[PDB]
C-alpha cells in the first residue's frame, strides 16, 4: 500500500533514509504497511502520466504522497485531474503541490498542506491588531479572487469587538501612470497599507509610489504570501520593513512532512477498516477505453475529515484546507534577507519583538525626527496605570498604551 | 395608546391586523452569540 | 420534421390480443406524448388513447398503450376483438416545430 | 514558417478547416508568413486524449490551439484535458462551442480563450429585459453547484449598481427528486416571477412540483435559461415561459472562420516585435515556458476584427466575448415562436404577439401585498 | 359542444377554398385553440394550421406563404383563405379544435367537409 514520490532536484534526501520506517512506531494495529520508493526526473506532463499510471499497476491502493521542488504553478491542477480520472487518494507536501486552488472537481481527491487565502487575511488582521495600528487602507489591483478577499475582510472587520476604521478602498485598473491612478493613490493619507497583487504588479506599484512619498520612515506595507515569491529572489524595489505572512520553509521540512502524511494516510485506512472492514483497490489499467464511471464503494472524504496522529491535530475541512496551518511571519531585513519574526501557533500570534524596531525605509530616506520616547511615573490623579480587559485584549478608547 | 393608534390606522388604511406578543421579552440589541464570535439580533427587534 | 411508419393492414382471430406498433424514425419518441385515434369508415375519427396511460370517458378497457423506449416505437394493444372494432387506427404526435400523423392500419376479422 | 494545429470532431470539419486556412493564406500579403494547419480527432479515454494531443501538437511547435465540443450528447469534458496539458505552457487555446462557467476562473485555467457567451450573459440580458418592463421584484432559484453560483453572483452585483434588492434567494440542491419546502415558502410572497437557472433534469422535477402546487396560470410569469427548455425538460413544462436561447448556437464553420481570421490578425500583429522564440517540442524534455507566453494572450485580447461572419468579435478582460446577440423565444402551445431580438441594452420586441402563462394578453403586474400584517408588540405599563 | 363545417361548394381547379366551421354550445373567445385538419383520399392525415382569437397563429413551414386563416368573434366563425391552390388539392377538411390540458389532443372531431378539386 501507499507510495512515496520525490523530486531530488534541489534536495539531497534520497535512497532509503526517507523510504523506510513508515507508520509502525508504537501503534496498536493499524495495518500491515509497506513503502515503495521512487525518484523521478524533472516534472513533465507525459512523464508524470506514465509514471503514475505505471505505479497504478501494482500496489497503489492508498495513492502516493508526491512532493517536488519546482516553482511551477501548473502541476497542482494536472495532478488533481489525474486523481479525478483515477480514484486513488493523493497528497501534496512540497513545491508544486502547495499552491492551493479554490475551484476543483467535486469528485477530485486531492489535498494540499499549504494554507489558503482566507486564513492569511485573518493572520494579517491579527498581527495588525497586536501592534495598535487600526486605521488602514485596502488598495488592491485586478487579480482573480480579489473580490473574495475584499468581502472576507469586510465581514471580519464588521463583526468584530475591537472596531477598525477603513477608508479609500482603492481598486485601480487603468494602466499604471495615467491620471486616475495618480489621484486614486494620492487619496490615501493614513499609515498602514494592505495590497493584493501578483509579484510584478506589486513591484511596479511600489516603485511608482516611492516617488510620491508613501514609503517613508513611518509607513508599514503589508502583503499576503502571493507576492512573497520564492523567498530567494528580491528585486530592487521592495523597501525594508515589509511584513508579509508566508508558509513555513525553515522550521520543519521533508522528513517530518512525509512522516505526518504517511501517518495521516494510515490512520485514514485504519478508520476505513474499522467500519467497512475492507480496503479495495480502485485502479484498473493505465490505458484502455470504456471504463467504469465511478466507484462509490469507498468514501475517504467523510472518514478522514476528523483524524489526529501523534497527539497533534491534522484535520481537513469541506475543501482541501488544513484546519491548523503552520504559517509564519517574515520581514525584509536591512541585508535583503527574510527573517523569522513571529510564529502562528494553534491560535495565538506568539511573536518575538516587543515593539516595532522602526526599520530603515531605503538607502536615501531622511532620518526619523518625529519619533521620540517618553518617561513617566505612575502616581496621583495626573497619571494612573490600569490593566487590559480579558476580552478584547486592548485598552478601550482614550488611554494610550504604556509598557 | 398604541392599540388605539393602530385601530385608527387600520380605519384609515385597509388591512387586517393580527397582534401577537413577543416571545423573549427583551427589546432587542446586538449581542455576540454563544460559542462563536459573530453578531446577531434577538428579542423584539430580532423578530423583524 | 419526421414521418411515422405503420403497417398497411393486419388480421387476427376474434377474442385475441392484437398489438399495433407506430415507429418514429427521427430523434426518439420518449419525451413528447403521443395519441391514438380511431376513424370509422365514412365517419369522423374518434380518440381512443391519450397520454398512453388514460382512456376517455366511456372508452372500453380493452385498449391499452405502452412505450417501448428501446426500439423508439409506441404500442397499442387491443383485447377481445369484435366485429364492431373494424376501423382505421392512426398514431398522432407533436414536435417542437409541427405535428405529424401516422400512416394508419386497418384490421380484418 | 508557422503552424496552427487544432482539435476538431469530424473529418468534414477538418476539410472545412483546411479550406478556411487555405482561404486565409490566399488573403493578405502572405510575405514570409505561411500557416499550414494540422488536426486530430477525439478519444473516449481522457488520459489517451491528453497524451496524444501533447505528443502530436507539442512536437510540431504550434502557435495556437483550437478545441471544439465533440458530437457526443451532454457532458463537458471537451476542453479540460487539452486545457490542462496545454496550460503547462502559455500557448493559448481557443474555444469554439464550449459555454460553461467553470472556464472563467483565470486562477484555474490560466490560458483559455473562446468566442461564445458564457451563462453570465443570461443574467445580464435578464436585467436588461427587466429594466424595460419595470417589475423589479425578482425571486430566483439557483442550483447549488458552480454553475448556479456564478449566475447568483452576477445577478447580485448588477442590481447593487441600481440600488435594488431581489426578494429572496433559495437553494434546492442538485441530484434530488423531491422538493416541496422551497415552493411552499415561495408561495407566500409579493413577487410574481419564478426566474430559474436549473440544469437539464432538475427542470423536470421543479416543473412537476410547480404544477402540483397550481401556481402556473393567471399570473406568476416564468423566466428560464437556454438549457432549461431543451430536450427532456421541454416535455414537462407549462406555456408562457420566456425560453431565451442564443443565435447561431450549433454553428461552427462560421465560428471557425472567425477564429482563424482573428488568429491570423494576432499573428501578423505579433510578428512585428522584438526577438521571438518557439514553444518547445517533445512533451518530455522541456519544463520551462517561453518568455513571451502571456504577451501573445495579451495582444490577442486587444485584437478586434469585425468582418469575418458576424459583428464585433471583441474580447473583454475576462476573455469570453463582448457584444453578443440573442433571440428571445416564448413557448406558445408548443412550437416555439420568435418574439424579440437582443443586441445589448437595445432590446427590440417584435410585433407578432405575447401570450402570458394564463391565456391573457395584458402584462401581469408582479405585486399583491397580501393586504395583511403581523404586528408584534411588547408589554409596557402605560402604552400596551 | 358540436361543430358543423360548411364550405362554399366550389371545387373548380385553380381557385381558393374558404369554409366556415360553426360551433354550437361553445364560445369562440376562450383560452383554448382551434385547428384545421386535412385528409387526402386514400392516404394519411396532416395538419395545416391552428387559430387563436388572441392573435398570432402558426400554419405550417411547408406552405407558410400560401395559407392564411382568420377568425371573427362577432359571428363565432373562423375561416381559411388558401390561395393559389392546385388542382391536386382534393381532400377532406375537418375542424377539431384542441384540449387545453398540457398537450395537444383533438377532441371532439367535426363531421368534416368534402371537396374534390
Amino acid at each position: 500500500n501507499i507510495a512515496v514520490m520525490l523530486g531530488h532536484s534541489h534536495d539531497v534526501t534520497e535512497r532509503e533514509l526517507r523510504t523506510l520506517w513508515g507508520p509502525e512506531q508504537a501503534a496498536g494495529l493499524p495495518l500491515d504497511v509497506n513503502v515503495v520508493a521512487l525518484l523521478m526526473n524533472r516534472t513533465d506532463p507525459k512523464s508524470l502520466i506514465t509514471h503514475v499510471c505505471d505505479l497504478m499497476s501494482g500496489a497503489r491502493i492508498h495513492g502516493l504522497v508526491f512532493g517536488d521542488d519546482t516553482d511551477q504553478e501548473a502541476v497542482a491542477q494536472m495532478l488533481d485531474f489525474i486523481s479525478s480520472h483515477t480514484f486513488v487518494p493523493i497528497l501534496g507536501i512540497h513545491g508544486g503541490a502547495s499552491m492551493i486552488m479554490a475551484d476543483k472537481d467535486p469528485t477530485s481527491t486531492f489535498f494540499q498542506f499549504g494554507a489558503s487565502i482566507q486564513q492569511q487575511a485573518t493572520v494579517m488582521l491579527k498581527i495588525m491588531q497586536d501592534y495598535d495600528w487600526h486605521v488602514f487602507s485596502l488598495v488592491t489591483t485586478i487579480f482573480p479572487g480579489y473580490r473574495e478577499f475584499i468581502s472576507f475582510v469586510k465581514t471580519t472587520v464588521d463583526n468584530s469587538f475591537v472596531g477598525w476604521d477603513m477608508q479609500n478602498v482603492i481598486t485601480l485598473d487603468t494602466s499604471f501612470e495615467d491620471a486616475k491612478t495618480q489621484v486614486q493613490l494620492k487619496k490615501i493619507h493614513s499609515s498602514v497599507i494592505l495590497l493584493y497583487c501578483s509579484k510584478d504588479e506589486a513591484v511596479l506599484i511600489l516603485s511608482e509610489a516611492r516617488s510620491l512619498g508613501l514609503t517613508g520612515y513611518d509607513f508599514f506595507w503589508i502583503v499576503p504570501s502571493l507576492v512573497s515569491g520564492n523567498t530567494e529572489l528580491i528585486p530592487k524595489e521592495f523597501p525594508s520593513g515589509l511584513i508579509s505572512v508566508s508558509y513555513d520553509d525553515w522550521d520543519y521540512s521533508l522528513e517530518a512532512r512525509v512522516r505526518d502524511g504517511i501517518g495521516i494516510l494510515t490512520t485514514a485506512a485504519s478508520s476505513m477498516l474499522e467500519k467497512f472492514s475492507y480496503i479495495p483497490e480502485a485502479k484498473a489499467s493505465c490505458y484502455g477505453q470504456m471504463e467504469r464511471p465511478e466507484v462509490p464503494m469507498h468514501t475517504l472524504h467523510p472518514f478522514m475529515v476528523n483524524v489526529t496522529w501523534d497527539g497533534k491535530d491534522l484535520s481537513f475541512t469541506e475543501e482541501g484546507y488544513q484546519v491548523h496551518p503552520r504559517l509564519v511571519v517574515i520581514v525584509l531585513n536591512k541585508d535583503r534577507e527574510w527573517e523569522k519574526v513571529g510564529k502562528w501557533e494553534n491560535h495565538t500570534l506568539s511573536l518575538r519583538h516587543a515593539v516595532w524596531p522602526r526599520y530603515k525605509s531605503f538607502s536615501d530616506c531622511e532620518p526619523d525626527d518625529n519619533h521620540l520616547s517618553i518617561v513617566t511615573l505612575e502616581e496621583a490623579p495626573f497619571v494612573i496605570v490600569e490593566d487590559i480587559d480579558p476580552l478584547t485584549e486592548t485598552c478601550v478608547r482614550n488611554t494610550v498604551p504604556c509598557r | 395608546f398604541c392599540i388605539d393608534l393602530l385601530i385608527k390606522l387600520a380605519r384609515t388604511m385597509n388591512f387586517t391586523y393580527e397582534v401577537h406578543l413577543v416571545a423573549d421579552g427583551k427589546f432587542g440589541t446586538q449581542e455576540r452569540v454563544n460559542n462563536s464570535n459573530k453578531k446577531e439580533w434577538n428579542g423584539m427587534m430580532g423578530e423583524l | 420534421n419526421f414521418m411515422l411508419t405503420q403497417p398497411h393492414s393486419v388480421s387476427e382471430s376474434p377474442g385475441k390480443t392484437v398489438t399495433i406498433s407506430c415507429t418514429r424514425s427521427s430523434g426518439s419518441i420518449a419525451s413528447n406524448y403521443v395519441q391514438w385515434y380511431q376513424q370509422r369508415p365514412g365517419s369522423a375519427p374518434t380518440t381512443v388513447i391519450y397520454e398512453d396511460n388514460q382512456r376517455p370517458s366511456g372508452v372500453p378497457d380493452r385498449f391499452s398503450g405502452s412505450i417501448d423506449s428501446s426500439s423508439n416505437s409506441a404500442s397499442l394493444t387491443i383485447s377481445g376483438l369484435k366485429t364492431e372494432d373494424e376501423a382505421d387506427y392512426y398514431c398522432q404526435s407533436y414536435d417542437s416545430s409541427t405535428v405529424v400523423f401516422g400512416g394508419g392500419t386497418k384490421l380484418t376479422v | 514558417i508557422v503552424n496552427i494545429g487544432a482539435v476538431l470532431s469530424t473529418r468534414k470539419h477538418e476539410q472545412m478547416f483546411r479550406e478556411a486556412v487555405n482561404q486565409a493564406n490566399k488573403r493578405h500579403g502572405s510575405w514570409k508568413i505561411q500557416l499550414n494547419a494540422t488536426s486530430v480527432t477525439h478519444k473516449p479515454n481522457a488520459i489517451q486524449m491528453a497524451l496524444s494531443v501533447c505528443e502530436d501538437l507539442i512536437s510540431s511547435q504550434v502557435y495556437a490551439i483550437l478545441v471544439s465540443h465533440p458530437p457526443t450528447p451532454n457532458d463537458h469534458f471537451t476542453p479540460t484535458p487539452v486545457s490542462y496539458t496545454a496550460g503547462f505552457y502559455r500557448i493559448p487555446v481557443l474555444g469554439l462551442t464550449t459555454r460553461m462557467s467553470i472556464y472563467s476562473d483565470k486562477s484555474i485555467h490560466l490560458s483559455f480563450l473562446r468566442t461564445v457567451p458564457p451563462y453570465s450573459h443570461q443574467s445580464s440580458v435578464w436585467f436588461e429585459m427587466m429594466r424595460v418592463y419595470s417589475w423589479n421584484h425578482i425571486i430566483l432559484l439557483v442550483s447549488d453547484d458552480h454553475e448556479g453560483r456564478a449566475a447568483q453572483k452576477r445577478l447580485e452585483t448588477l442590481l447593487e449598481e441600481r440600488e435594488s434588492k431581489a426578494e429572496k434567494v433559495l437553494q434546492f440542491d442538485p441530484g434530488t427528486k423531491n422538493v416541496t419546502a422551497l415552493l411552499m415558502e415561495a408561495k407566500e410572497l409579493e413577487a410574481r416571477v419564478i426566474i430559474l437557472s436549473a440544469s437539464e433534469d432538475d427542470a423536470a422535477t421543479v416543473y412537476r412540483a410547480a404544477a402540483m402546487l397550481n401556481m402556473t396560470g393567471s399570473g406568476y410569469v416564468w423566466l428560464v435559461g437556454e438549457r432549461e427548455i431543451s430536450g427532456n425538460a421541454l416535455r414537462y413544462a407549462p406555456d408562457g415561459i420566456l425560453g431565451l436561447q442564443l443565435i447561431n448556437g450549433k454553428n461552427e464553420s462560421a465560428h471557425i472562420s472567425d477564429a482563424v481570421g482573428v488568429v491570423a490578425q494576432a499573428v501578423h500583429e505579433l510578428l512585428e516585435k522584438e526577438n521571438i522564440t518557439d514553444p518547445p517540442r517533445g512533451c518530455v524534455g522541456n519544463t520551462n515556458i517561453w518568455k513571451t507566453g502571456p504577451l501573445f494572450k495579451r495582444v490577442l485580447m486587444s485584437s478586434k476584427y469585425a468582418d469575418g461572419v458576424t459583428g464585433r468579435v471583441e474580447f473583454n478582460e475576462d476573455g469570453d466575448r463582448k457584444f453578443a446577440n440573442y433571440s428571445i423565444m416564448n413557448l406558445q402551445r408548443r412550437k416555439l415562436v420568435q418574439v424579440g431580438i437582443y443586441n445589448g441594452t437595445h432590446v427590440i420586441p417584435n410585433d407578432r404577439k405575447i401570450i402570458w402563462p394564463g391565456g391573457e394578453t395584458e402584462k401581469p403586474r408582479g405585486y399583491q401585498m397580501s393586504t395583511r400584517l403581523k404586528i408584534v408588540t411588547i408589554h409596557q405599563e402605560p402604552f400596551v | 359542444l358540436q361543430l358543423q363545417e360548411s364550405g362554399p361548394g366550389l371545387v373548380k381547379p385553380s381557385q381558393t377554398l374558404s369554409l366556415t366551421c360553426t360551433v354550437s354550445g361553445g364560445s369562440i373567445s376562450s383560452s383554448n385553440w382551434w385547428s384545421w385538419v386535412r385528409q387526402p383520399p386514400g392516404k394519411g392525415l396532416e395538419w395545416i394550421g391552428e387559430i387563436y382569437h388572441s392573435g398570432n397563429t402558426n400554419y405550417n413551414p411547408s406552405l407558410k406563404s400560401r395559407v392564411t386563416v382568420s377568425v371573427d368573434k362577432s359571428k363565432n366563425q373562423f375561416s381559411l383563405k388558401l390561395t393559389s391552390v392546385t388542382a391536386a388539392d382534393t381532400a377532406v377538411y375537418y375542424c377539431a379544435r384542441d384540449v387545453s390540458g398540457g398537450v395537444n389532443w383533438f377532441d371532439p372531431w367535426g363531421q368534416g367537409t368534402l371537396v374534390t378539386v
